[PDB]
């Protein structure tokens, strides 16, 4: 086998998520925009 | 009193009107011109109180002060 090369040896064969920022912002705003609830608390604001 | 409006109440009030970002100043300074918008209608609702002789501000006080104030409301009177 190779172990007989003397010269030229021959070499050939052997070696959690998370979102975006802005994401949930812009999906909250897809949210209010279809409802119509109130967003201030009732209380509070009496 | 005034602070019981903050923080997601401000954000809620963002997002539908489609705002994005929020820098940290507008949570104040949205106090301050709600409290002014609060202070210019209640003052003509209790105006019309006065002159109606009552200790009670009715849903028609608070209709009519936004009717004189350019802000006409449907859905509480006439």
């Amino acid at each position: 086998a190779r172990t007989m090369q003397t010269a030229r040896k021959s070499t050939g064969g052997k070696a959690p998520h998370r979102y975006r920022p802005g994401t949930v912002a812009l999906r909250e705003i897809r949210r209010y925009q279809k409802s119509t609830e109130l967003l201030i608390r009732k209380l509070p604001f009496q | 009193n005034i602070q019981g409006i903050t923080k997601p109440a401000i954000r809620r009030l963002a997002r539908r009107g489609g705002v994005k970002r929020i820098s940290g100043l507008i949570y104040e300074e949205t106090r301050g011109v709600l409290k002014v918008f609060l202070e210019n209608v209640i003052r003509d609702a209790v105006t019309y109180t006065e002159h109606a002789k009552r200790k009670t501000v009715t849903a028609m006080d608070v209709v009519y002060a936004l009717k004189r104030q350019g802000r006409t409301l449907y859905g509480f009177g006439g």
